[PDB]
């Protein structure tokens, strides 16, 4: 839903390159959920986690190498699925015991043997969406969803782009306010 | 900083190097990055099925070592 997002992610990839790990933070905090999904499509959940971090760790350190030949994204969703799909190759090479193990040691012997739904989360804020003014709702609708920059939005909207930034920017708060707790 | 210029910085509407400098020493801004961005990937429909709010504490955690 953008190209215009891509932009900040040069300027962060930059400054990561140069040594700054506080904007590499900010990439990770951006990628973190999208980079999730993309490895929760290829690995059990269990270990989407441990996939998810190794990605992180792996583009980090391979960055020196990014050209910005591509798109940031797409050259960090090619590490990530590389990386899932290694993890999904180490799994399928198991040995002939290590599912009659996961059989033995699934069911819980007498004695002893962070999270949210996404749909939950979804209603969440499609719910406020749907109770914004139609001014922001249409506002935050064709930025996030159609990707649309500020200046088509403005013209779409037929309205200042300082207006189109303070529409977007209240819908947000609005959602937030439900959200962020 | 304002809010309002976290939220255009993150749509690519503004590059300002000093508001990127302000937003990485900004723990409130910080949250708001973290906050935004979730509302963003819950509407563009990219999640798994179950969030993980640890992620980039992790990551960083394991970047601080190396």
């Amino acid at each position: 839903s953008h190209m215009s997002e891509q932009l900040t992610d040069q300027v962060l990839v930059e400054r990561v390159q140069k040594g700054d790990q506080k904007a590499f933070n900010l990439l990770v905090v951006r990628y973190q959920h999208k980079v999730a999904s993309l490895v929760s499509r290829y690995v059990p959940s269990g270990d989407v986690p441990d996939v998810v971090q190794e990605a992180f760790i792996k583009a980090y350190r391979a960055l020196d190498s990014f050209r910005g030949d591509s798109a940031f994204y797409t050259w960090l969703y090619r590490i990530a699925v590389n990386t899932a799909k290694n993890y999904l190759v180490a799994q399928g090479r198991r040995p002939p015991s290590s599912d009659v193990d996961a059989i033995e040691a699934e069911n819980f012997e007498s004695g002893g043997a962070n999270l949210m739904l996404s749909e939950e989360l979804r209603q969440i804020v499609f719910r406020t969406i749907e109770s914004l003014p139609e001014d922001l709702r249409m506002a935050i609708t064709l930025r996030e969803l159609d990707g649309l920059s500020y200046e088509e939005i403005a013209a779409i909207m037929d309205c200042p782009v300082g207006t189109v930034r303070s529409r977007i920017f209240r819908a947000r708060e609005a959602i937030d306010n439900k959200v962020q707790p | 900083m304002q809010k309002e210029q976290l939220s255009a910085l993150m749509d690519g509407e503004t590059l300002d190097s000093e508001l990127l400098n302000e937003l990485a020493h900004n723990p409130e801004m910080q949250k708001t990055w973290e906050s935004y961005h979730l509302i963003r990937d819950s509407m563009r429909g990219d999640t798994p099925e179950v969030l993980h709010f640890d992620i980039s504490s992790r990551v960083m955690a394991a970047i601080e070592e190396e």
